[PDB]
DNA sequence: TGGGCGGCGCCCGAACAGGGACTG
DNA sequence: GTCCCTGTTCGGGCGCCG
């Protein structure tokens, strides 16, 4: 029997255009389509369905098998009613905590289980033809779909059911949903954690990706150490110690400040009074501390800002409120030589969201520092989770990013 | 006649009711036209006699059709339009020669009666309520309701191809080696067949077709090249555009001006080099359609330049999926791109224009990516592949950027072309400050209320300056400040400013603007052989920038 | 007189949104 | 708060197809 499934008051459905396609994508998913309608998953409407949600095709790694992914983060936004609060799932603070966490698609389970028909009519998609030679065909699922924020609520109680025997027998084990994957922990040693895994599966007979976010530590503020310091590098310093002074208050900045008096040369050299060094130590001090009065949300979003420091190496802040960040860190890569700045940052984006699935069971909004359009050209090459993130593009302040940079 | 393919379900929107608006009066031609054709409709089922029980009427006319003495009917439904619910269009693009493949046999075929062969919602006919008239004070009026779709209806395209769709879908699924080119009733159906088997194909298409209750008349079936579809004239090896024609207006008006731009952006996919920067420029602060506009002399050259360009023999060749696709990239003046997309040298499948202007401050590197971005995106949609890259911009060039600028950029496959005018940077900034290059520290100040300002400088040297400006800002004063220090340093220099604003801009090396004086700083940037630019928070007491604060304000209270 | 509909394209300008700097 | 400046979106001309 369905679920019934209602809009958020006042708000219609998806109505969002579909972006063009590669050819290898159009035939994978003509492929799948055809498959899903033989099966009964998803059936053929027309134009007098109003809506529209964009679909693509991911490839798996070393796979030659392709994925249908579809862009549901409007049908989410319109449904976060049901999915949050009535049919919800309650997020485990000992998750981050475990030594490994293994990622395991659960997805399938959905297509076992019908959707509410007055509902099949939001989920509608496109898909396209190489040079129009042929208006869109156009489909709607008849089941839970794979990422819809309520698949999941709705699966909930089967997957309670199916998962009561093994945490009842593994009670140290915390298994956590989030979307179309589970998400498994333990303190077990590696080779005791994999079998543990390779034996939920085999429950679960009613791939993987392995995290350790008892090592995730936060990337703290540092400021600069030399023994010769020019009038730049002084006006550097204090520049960047008055930004920090918006986060740490007591960060003191007027002997540092006392140095540079007068109209001088860049490049002159100034030697730091005892007042200047032990400020400048006292700074150094008050950088380490924790923020204070940071308290989570779980109202309010996430917001995740990113920067290019350059050469492989980017920058993220995570808050909810300026100045005020839960987590802060870095993603390094090698200097390449073959540098794509496009799949660095979805992998970044992946890896900042799977943490903040880690930590607060939530994805972040993604302040993105790239033109729309580049990113809206590439980021499907490169992309390889079932979930997709909120995001917008800006103009990242060239302050900002020296700030952050290591 | 009429498809017995199932109706589309259709619905007003909540709350609504169908349109009662009064008959206008038309031509005793018009009125002639009109009954022939509906006494033939209704004849035939497609449209049906309706009495007072019918509360509904929508405006009815007629217009010449292109290449007949033969009448379209229409209807005025804008109001049952507003008032039916949305649809979704399944036309998502127009599709392009470049993007066919070479075939041994082509046919074009034209569904005859196209709208009127398909069924309407048995619910939604008597919306569709119209009349036609005798005479003002001669007779009742004919007044009749659709059962198919009518010319005029929002939801009838849609319905149309989406039908047309379900009815080709058996025969394109039992024949994977011919390819229908389908938009909206035109059909072009390719194969590498021998031209007997290729017919008798061509006659089950038919046969299948009126089996769904769609004509192919005779009249409209193309067999022989030159091909007519999609505006074109298809060739067996090459393709070409019919004929552009522009107006040889005197005075122009802006109506004139966009008809001419509209006709050049249509030419530009295949005639290479078009512009229309300057003509488009005629239109900035125009209020009216027309508002007669003189061309500026500018625009008088870039118009001829465009003329001479139509004046060539032009074509375009077919895709060759087994060859890479190359995009070929050339800058022209004033933020204006050309390219052409080939497979080999000078056989062009395509060409086009990107002249989008985006941000006040830019230069030749930004846009060029832009253009990579678009062509890349158009190419997808054509092809479904993204193209190789010839562009006139040196690697080391392109490594020095993306290394220094902040933000995420890239650019697939691609290969320099060295014909100029190349792609550079004009200036870099330095990362350190330079030893000897004296040190200015630059500011300025501008009255909220009174517009005045102050801009200038201070040195490590002893030099000051500060010159008062009239109707300005802070921003404007800012930049002011730095171009001062630019005219009077040596070949190096350091600059200090406390603009956030003045920093952004200058560090993303801007090679063009909107504004005159950032095109002046450039002037200035380009002529330096260091610049070193720092920043220092402001009204801090910090170094020279304290000293510079004090004296550009006289106007801060 | 032309007058209706859907699709895609281009270019411009009006309406907002967001962030930095400033007032007393 | 106000003012300045900049970037995005969207409608409304026109072009082309049907
Ligand atoms: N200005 C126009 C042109 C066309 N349309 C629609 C869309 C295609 C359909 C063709 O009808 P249609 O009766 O077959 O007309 P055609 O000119 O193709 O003639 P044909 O029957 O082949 O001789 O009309 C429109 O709404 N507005
Ligand atoms: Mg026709
Ligand atoms: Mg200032």
């Amino acid at each position: 029997e369905t679920v019934p499934v209602k809009l958020k008051p006042g708000m219609d459905g998806p109505k969002v255009k579909q972006w063009p396609l590669t050819e290898e994508k159009i035939k994978a998913l003509v492929e799948i389509c055809t498959e899903m309608e033989k099966e009964g998953k998803i059936s053929k409407i027309g134009p007098e369905n109003p809506y529209n949600t964009p679909v693509f095709a991911i490839k798996k790694k070393d796979s030659t098998k392709w994925r249908k992914l579809v862009d549901f983060r409007e049908l989410n936004k319109r449904t976060q009613d049901f999915w949050e609060v009535q049919l919800g799932i309650p997020h485990p603070a000992g998750l981050k905590k475990k030594k490994s966490v293994t990622v395991l698609d659960v997805g399938d389970a959905y297509f076992s289980v019908p959707l509410d028909e007055d509902f099949r009519k939001y989920t509608a998609f496109t898909i396209p033809s190489i040079n129009n030679e042929t208006p869109g065909i156009r489909y709607q699922y008849n089941v839970l779909p794979q990422g819809w924020k309520g698949s999941p609520a709705i699966f909930q109680s089967s997957m309670t059911k199916i998962l009561e025997p093994f945490r009842k027998q593994n009670p140290d084990i915390v298994i956590y949903q989030y979307m179309d994957d589970l998400y498994v922990g333990s303190d077990l040693e590696i080779g005791q954690h994999r079998t543990k895994i390779e034996e939920l599966r085999q429950h679960l007979l009613r791939m993987g990706y392995e995290l350790h976010p008892d090592k995730w530590t936060v990337q703290p503020i540092v400021l600069p150490e030399k023994d010769s310091w020019t009038v730049n590098d002084i006006q550097k310093l204090v520049g960047k110690l008055n930004w920090a002074s918006q986060i740490y208050p007591g960060i003191k900045v007027r002997q540092l400040s006392k140095l540079l008096r007068g109209t001088k040369a860049l490049t002159e050299v100034i030697p730091l009074t005892e007042e200047a060094e032990l400020e400048l130590a006292e700074n150094r001090e008050i950088l380490k501390e924790p923020v204070h009065g940071v308290y989570y949300d779980p109202s309010k979003d996430l917001i995740a800002e990113i920067q290019k420091q350059g050469q492989g190496q980017w920058t993220y802040q995570i808050y909810q409120e300026p100045f005020k960040n839960l987590k802060t860190g870095k993603y390094a890569r090698m200097r390449g030589a073959h540098t794509n700045d496009v799949k660095q940052l979805t992998e970044a984006v992946q890896k900042i969201t799977t943490e903040s699935i880690v930590i607060w069971g939530k994805t972040p909004k993604f302040k993105l520092p790239i033109q729309k359009e580049t990113w809206e050209t590439w980021w499907t090459e490169y992309w390889q989770a079932t979930w997709i993130p909120e995001w917008e593009f800006v103009n990242t302040p060239p302050l900002v990013k020296l700030w952050y940079q290591l | 006649p009429i498809s017995p393919i199932e109706t589309v379900p259709v619905k007003l929107k909540p709350g609504m009711d169908g349109p009662k608006v009064k008959q206008w009066p038309l031509t005793e031609e018009k009125i002639k036209a009109l009954v022939e054709i509906c006494t033939e409709m209704e004849k035939e089922g497609k449209i049906s006699k309706i009495g007072p029980e019918n509360p509904y009427n929508t405006p009815v006319f007629a217009i010449k059709k292109k290449d007949s003495t033969k009448w379209r009917k229409l209807v005025d439904f804008r109001e049952l339009n507003k008032r039916t619910q949305d649809f979704w269009e399944v036309q998502l693009g127009i599709p392009h020669p470049a993007g066919l493949k070479k075939k041994k046999s082509v046919t074009v075929l034209d569904v005859g009666d196209a709208y009127f062969s398909v069924p309407l919602d048995e619910d939604f006919r008597k919306y569709t309520a119209f009349t036609i008239p005798s005479i003002n004070n001669e007779t009742p009026g004919i007044r009749y309701q659709y059962n198919v779709l009518p010319q005029g209806w929002k939801g009838s395209p849609a319905i149309f191809q989406s039908s047309m769709t379900k009815i080709l879908e058996p025969f394109r699924k039992q024949n994977p080696d011919i390819v229908i080119y389908q938009y909206m009733d035109d059909l072009y159906v390719g194969s590498d067949l021998e031209i007997g088997q290729h017919r008798t194909k061509i006659e089950e298409l038919r046969q299948h077709l009126l089996r769904w209750g769609l004509t192919t008349p005779d009249k409209k079936h193309q067999k022989e090249p030159p091909f007519l579809w999609m505006g074109y004239e298809l060739h067996p090896d090459k393709w070409t555009v019919q004929p552009i024609v522009l107006p040889e207006k005197d005075s122009w008006t802006v109506n004139d001006i966009c008809k001419l731009v509209g006709k050049l952006n249509w030419a530009s996919q295949i005639y290479p080099g078009i512009k229309v920067r300057q003509l488009s420029k005629l239109l900035r602060g125009t209020k009216a359609l027309t508002e007669v506009i003189p061309l500026t002399e500018e625009a008088e050259l870039e118009l001829a330049e465009n003329r001479e360009i139509l004046k060539e023999p032009v074509h375009g060749v077919y895709y060759d999926p087994s060859k890479d696709l190359i995009a070929e990239i050339q800058k022209q003046g004033q933020g204006q791109w050309t390219y052409q997309i080939y497979q080999e040298p000078f056989k062009n499948l395509k060409t086009g224009k990107y002249a989008r202007m985006r941000g006040a401050h830019t230069n030749d590197v930004k846009q060029l990516t832009e253009a990579v971005q678009k062509i890349t995106t158009e190419s997808i949609v054509i092809w479904g592949k993204t193209p190789k890259f010839k562009l006139p911009i040196q690697k080391e060039t392109w490594e020095t950027w993306w290394t220094e600028y902040w933000q995420a950029t890239w650019i697939p496959e691609w290969e320099f072309v060295n014909t100029p005018p190349l792609v550079k940077l004009w200036y870099q900034l330095e990362k350190e400050p330079i030893v000897g290059a004296e040190t200015f520290y630059v500011d300025g100040a501008a009255n909220r209320e009174t517009k005045l300002g102050k801009a200038g400088y201070v040195t490590n040297r002893g030099r000051q300056k500060v010159v008062t400006l009239t109707d300005t800002t802070n921003q404007k004063t800012e930049l002011q400040a730095i171009y001062l220090a630019l005219q009077d340093s040596g070949l190096e220099v350091n600059i200090v400013t406390d603009s956030q604003y003045a920093l952004g801009i200058i560090q993303a090396q801007p090679d063009q603007s909107e504004s005159e004086l950032v095109n002046q700083i450039i002037e200035q940037l380009i002529k330096k052989e260091k610049v070193y630019l720092a920043w220092v928070p402001a009204h801090k007491g910090i170094g020279g920038n304290e000293q510079v604060d004090k004296l550009v304000s006289a106007g801060i209270r």
